[PDB]
């Protein structure tokens, strides 16, 4: 009878980086859609 | 009638000659003071990053 499980431990929510399609909008918004993933990734890792 | 008028005809070669040189320096200082100038506007991200935030999202 040794250890079963840590109940106390949770996998991480692993996230992932929203990906925009490659347009002329995308090229003339690209520091405003990168910020937009990074404020996204961060809301993941951190919860809301 | 002989003496002034001989030697103001000696001067004029040399004085056409500095006055040429003076015009050309003043239309290079004119030139070498041009500098195309290019002027800085506000992207416009920040423009739709604060549209975005007034949004609420």
């Amino acid at each position: 009878r040794a250890d079963e499980v840590d109940y106390t431990n949770l996998p991480a929510p692993k996230p992932q980086k929203t990906v925009w399609d490659d347009n002329i909008e995308t090229e003339v918004l690209r520091k405003y859609l990168d910020g937009l993933s990074q404020y996204d990734m961060e809301e993941a890792k951190y919860g809301v | 009638d002989i003496m002034v008028p001989s030697f103001v005809y000696n001067k004029l070669p040399v004085i056409h000659f500095l006055q040429e040189k003076r015009a050309e320096q003043k239309l290079r200082r004119v030139l070498d003071e041009t500098y195309t100038e290019w002027t800085e506007e506000l992207d416009q991200a920040h423009v739709t990053d604060a549209i975005t935030r007034s949004l609420n999202i």
